[PDB]
């Protein structure tokens, strides 16, 4: 079992970066087992895909953002953290912290809470 | 690009009926890679049906379903004090496009 | 008028017992020492060259081994020192050294479907990956055994069997997972205790898995235990299991005529014809000593660890 | 030179780590081979050159007395 | 006057290492090459010989070879090679090669009755027959141990123990039975759950039947397992069994000092007497080095592959 | 003749078919142990011959210059 | 588990043989554990004992009916047939199949269904 | 030959009471290799006491036998409508000579 | 004139054709003579153990208290039968790798891996038996633990150590076996037992087994004992129920090379030579001898003989 | 004399009672190579003694022959 | 499990010795895991502690009866006696047979009967 | 010589109450070498508490105890019928002073 919890900044100037954090607890981010991914959700529309990493290096990512997207991971603090550059005002996001098993795969279960970010000048 | 529709757009019904919320698909979706989730505003969907019928652990006895190839299926069975939320079809697999829905709401009648 | 002489212009001094050093003219040697850095062909037949895999990866298709496809027989194996991709799961194969003994020297290997993946209706074949077996990203598993998973909440009772009708031998594989808690096991198969069990006319065998906290390795805190088995040309294998089962999908035909053994080293290939073969170079040679190495594969002359053995037919 | 030979006598290094008494016992074999067939090259040259050198000198004074 | 020329007549080309033939007179051999194709005596004491049985077979009480009852001292054994009767009934012997080997040379051997067939007055032995192993027609089972079914529904936990009060060792043969289903076992044995347990001053067991389809042997769907212990002149044996128990009748006394091996051939007997024996026959040589075959027992000379070892002592 | 010898070696095979290579490292050293002898038998001939004749072919010449 | 039937002629004329079938079903007539054997019973009066053949090629047979009888055993079409010849005209009864175990015997557990063979001309 | 007889020839009885059944022998035959059986019209004679006194599955408490030696006996406890048929005595074994009785019968008091 | 003579000495010789000829200062290839002293190798000084085993000795014997400690060594010197032994009966598992291990030694060390302390929910204290007394009263082993039920229970242990030394260690523990059931709730609660331990390359689970057996040192119960290495990074884990006999002390090892036992109860001696004998010393030069065949170190060959004399000498 | 050697034969006897066949196999080992040492030296040094001895004749009579 | 008994004289006069015999039913007095001890209990007074003898020959004794204490074990007629000498008006007691465990030990569990003892002239 | 006083003296109770027998001691005793017992007139004391505070096989759940250090006591918590009798303390150890006390009793009120 494992526990999300993410935080990170608000209010961000348009044509900037973005970045968020996410720390888990109980099981170790070298679980090896896991699918760390990220969900973003358009407040009044339905939900996304972004991209997830799991045990290595490798990555995958949605087709629509792929160009300004960024996940990396860092085994001291137990921390993975987004990147995400060229903001436009069609970019608010309440991204989450998911986790899905990787054999025996089932629904994506495990979730953190949400953080709103608004762009704008 | 598996663009997934949810037909019914708003259900109202009084307590002690069953809902018959469907989700079709553009292709042909297998029946292990299929998951239902419940929206509840605030927190998050959560898990209730995975692969076709398989209910997940902590779900009461009272939700099935059913369907197979492109046009799945839902029920609640008994209406419950409770059931007010909004669910999200998904299509989790390693097609590498990962497309959830638009969703669909029940509220009192 | 004399006898004798007509010395020559050269030196080839050797040695005695009771002296030390003379001119000896037109001497020879017995003692090899001279080769080719290549690894070629022994009496004609080819030998097997794995590049970056071992044995037990070859035998159950390692997923970032699978230029291996199909290979005819062969004589011997080379394979490198400290290979890299090995099992990508953790575990062990049981009798290791008995079985890779066993593969030198096989005159007739081939690949058969001895159950096809549509003979498992009331079980799930699609979510056995792993992400210790990458494939261009995407997490995969071997592609000779298969992992079972309960279909909708359950893991019935498997009893199948396979009856041997052609004409030779077969190799059969399976084996066991090792979970690391209770709670794996039952969002994996639903029943707590386990068994499996296997029957043949001359082999009987249970086991049951093990649950514990162990460390990490490649990411995964879990183990598994493989098996091997041959059953004759009208034999028949019996199964029976209640969960954490690998069946098998492939099974390999052979016929058998001896033995040999595995050579390791890194040298590039070639083409002659020798009966004997040294991991640093190939040897051709008739003189009965050397002083190469000491390892070798086939009818080789003897060791003796010297430099100078020259016998020699000088007069003077 | 070929008066005799072996056949087939394919050699390895296949011992786990529990079973190190075993490899022991091949690395003494081994060894004790080693020093058989180089004693038994060492001195078939050194007793051999001498002799050579026995009809390569005294057959030089036979035939020299043979004139008479 | 002249000196040498004695030599007239004959004729023993023999060869040297600088010349090839040469015409040696009064030559000799010491090359081991005729022998006499027949089994005899070693030093007195008459070695044993199975005729159509097997160790196992013999010491356990085959039905179809009882006329082995007296075997007081021997050397080795002869037993034919791939033997007709062996064990009736399908199973193994457990560590039946170092049985073999400490079997041979036993300087006393003896049979005695250390729990009778009166002393089990709760249970049944005499429905303990089976077909795998007849006697003219009617079925039949071993003659030196028991095996115990239920007597009026049940299955009484036994507890039974011997002391040695002889002043030999002595060696001493039980077995457990592996049912078919869980069908079987009710008509046999109540108890569902069963288990042995065999302890000792220097030994600890404990064993559990397994159940399980397998192929037909002999018209079986069985196994059979054994297992044997030694015992010294002061300590005790301690038995204890729930089911699945073949009970010992008979145990022999022996006195060990020497070993020695197995002798797989089929040559008549003769009266003769010798220092080392051969398979194909008996030899009483005194010269070094033979040719005829490799295994032997006893002592003998050496191996030399080879047919013109002639030395001679012949002018000329 | 009976200038060395051996005692009571007793020899056989006891393996099963799941110790093949202690089988093979009992065949090695059978098969060693046949090399050296066959090389020592075979070429304690090759010498005992040469220097019997010529001991022959020394003496018959000897003791005919012992007449003076 | 062992189920049996049993088909045969109704009427047979005087001197000549006699001849029936019997067919098992679950398991297979090699089983190598059973004693299949043959018992008579007058109308009128008791059972009798005819003989059994078991694994192998083994038989037994009665002091009364002995020089007449004969028990076959055919492995293909898991059948097993009995011929009596030298028929008399006090040989019309029932005909029964019957089985048994070899180790532990508890009497006779399983039964054919009959079948009525009269003799006349 | 090992004949076999029954003593009572025809015993009638009213429910409730207990039956004597009783068959002897001509040479002492052991207690292990006897057994019982029940013979109703059309089927075939079934087991219901093998050994000397235990009892086979199915059939219920009520019946008992006892008896060692040469002369045995059977006895049922209580008697229900249904139990009225003929039972036969065997001395199964391995003498080769498989020897049962004349019979005996219950019916209506 | 000519010739050259001789007239002293007396050896007589045999060669392949004649048999007795008068040698005069001949020599000998023949070692037959040696001191009966045991004396140290190269450097390194041999390991002795007066009236003790291995097993003994590395479990803490409460007679062969006096080996505390040894910094290094080459082989080990043991009596035959050693009195001592094991007090308790019982078995170690795969002994004769671990003596094989245990020569050629170039580090030992003993260090607290788990202290006395660590252990707040058990008894440690009254763990002692009759069969290994000291000063007339019980006592048991020193570097194992004995834990039994402290308040009424036994609770689950779930322990790991992380070796962040920069050697390797070697661990010792063990399980019990009892003798009836009734025995077993005076000492673990818990009828049905068992103990799992696991590393990166180990896995194994055991249970109790429970019987009558004879009588040895006035015991009916065993006891097996069990070891492993572990690597400058990895983490050994342990979880028991009960018949837990827990680690205390560990060693620290640098394992390079292998040597033997040697079997003798000869006296002690101060020398410097390359072979050992169970008799003897020997400071060999000629390539023969007939001494004893067993040996240790780099040593001449065995021949089976007593006159080895070629040397040279005229007439 | 010190023309060839060994090096660091480690010999002892480890083995329980359940392993007896390997004990045979050590001891036949043992004692062959035991037999190959024996006749080595014996023939070894009853040849070497034949060729010294006369060594040590024909050089003072071809001394002698010196003054022709 | 064990059971005692142990009897004894009744009178003896001063200055001589004093004999009691314990036999022991069960469990065999070569054990070798038990603690065979002596406890005596003068009238009116508490208890008191006189010495155990464990497997081997090894004893202990209280520093009180000290010079006149010996306890001796045979296995023959499994019993164990005591021998108290040089007895005195202050010597009345009476003596039980106490048993102990020594591995996991707990307080006394198995105790005899009781016996009195008188010592006058 | 390890001396052990008992405080209560004669302590008189009606039943229902509870007691609050006591036991010092004259040198620090660790708390797994130490028990309790319960003697009644002619056969012997038994087992009651070994340890600092562990019921014996047998024993009613009624008899508690507490104490560590020095300062040890006890606890009857219901008075019933049966319970009067004469109790002693014990140090059992290997420290060769196996050394009771005087004793302690109560009777009815």
């Amino acid at each position: 079992q494992v526990q999300l919890q993410e935080s990170g900044p608000g209010l961000v100037k348009p044509s900037e970066t973005l970045s968020l954090t996410c720390t888990v607890s109980g099981d170790s981010v070298s679980s090896g087992d896991y699918f760390w991914s990220w969900i973003r959700q358009p407040p009044g529309k339905g939900l996304e895909w972004i991209g997830y990493i799991f045990y290595g290096g490798n990555t995958k990512y949605n087709p629509s953002l792929k160009s300004r997207v960024a996940i990396s991971v860092d085994t001291s603090k137990d921390q993975f953290s987004l990147k995400l550059t060229s903001v436009t005002a069609a970019d608010t996001a309440v991204y989450y912290c998911a986790t899905s098993y990787i054999t025996g795969i089932q629904g994506v279960d495990y979730w953190g809470q949400g953080t709103l970010i608004t762009v704008s000048s | 690009e598996i663009v997934l529709t949810q037909s019914p757009g708003t259900l109202s019904l009084s307590p002690g009926e069953r809902a018959t919320l469907s989700c079709r698909a553009s292709q042909s979706v297998s029946s292990s890679f299929l998951a239902w989730y419940q929206q509840k505003p605030g927190q998050a969907p959560k898990l209730l049906i995975y692969g076709a019928s398989s209910r997940a652990t902590g779900i009461p006895d009272r939700f099935s379903g059913s369907g197979s190839g492109t046009d799945f299926t839902l029920t609640i069975s008994r209406l419950e004090p409770e059931d007010f939320a909004v669910y999200y079809c998904q299509q989790y697999g390693y097609s590498l496009t990962w497309t959830f829905g638009q969703g669909t709401k029940v509220e009192i009648k | 008028i004399c006898i004798g002489y007509h010395a020559n212009n050269s030196t080839e001094q050797v040695d005695t017992i009771m002296e030390k050093n003379v001119t000896v003219t037109h001497a020879q040697d017995i003692l090899e020492k001279t080769h080719n850095g290549k690894l070629c062909d022994l009496n004609g037949v080819k030998p097997l060259i794995l590049k970056d895999c071992s044995v037990a990866g070859w035998l159950l298709g390692n997923p970032m081994c699978d230029e291996f496809i199909r290979v005819p027989e062969w004589s011997y194996i080379v394979e490198r020192a400290n290979p890299a991709n090995d099992l990508c799961f953790p575990g062990s194969l049981n009798d290791y050294e008995e079985l890779k003994h066993m593969l030198s020297r096989i005159n007739h290997f081939e690949k058969i479907q001895i159950i096809p993946k549509s003979s498992w209706p009331n079980h799930e074949t699609s979510l056995g990956v792993s992400a210790a077996c990458p494939y261009q990203g995407a997490p995969s598993f071997f592609r000779n055994v298969v992992w079972l998973i309960k279909k909708n909440d359950a893991y019935p009772t498997i009893k199948i069997s396979y009856n041997n009708t052609n004409r030779e031998d077969l190799l059969i594989l399976w084996g066991i997972h090792h979970s690391n808690n209770a709670e794996e096991q039952t969002n994996l198969y639903k029943n707590p205790i386990t068994y499996i069990s296997v029957g043949t006319s001359t082999l009987n065998q249970r086991l049951a898995p093990k649950i514990a906290t162990r460390s990490q390795v490649n990411g995964q805190r879990g183990r598994m235990d493989f098996f091997w088995t041959i059953l004759k040309p009208d034999d028949a294998i019996h199964f029976e299991s209640n969960g954490n089962f690998i069946a098998p999908e492939y099974a390999y035909k052979i016929v058998k005529k001896g033995d040999s053994t595995i050579m390791k080293s890194g040298v590039e290939y070639g083409h002659c014809n020798t009966k004997c073969q040294t991991p640093v170079g190939a040897i051709n040679s008739s003189m009965p000593f050397h002083n190469i190495h000491p390892l070798t594969i086939g009818e080789c002359p003897k060791y003796v660890k010297s430099n100078k053995l020259v016998l020699a037919t000088g007069l003077r | 030179i070929d008066k005799m030979n072996t056949q087939f006598e394919a050699v390895g290094r296949e011992f786990n780590n529990l079973e190190r008494r075993i490899e022991n016992l091949n690395k003494k074999m081994e060894d004790g081979f080693l020093d058989v067939w180089t004693y038994n090259a060492e001195l078939l040259v050194l007793m051999e050159n001498e002799r050579t050198l026995d009809f390569h000198d005294s057959n030089v004074k036979n035939l020299y007395d043979k004139v008479r």
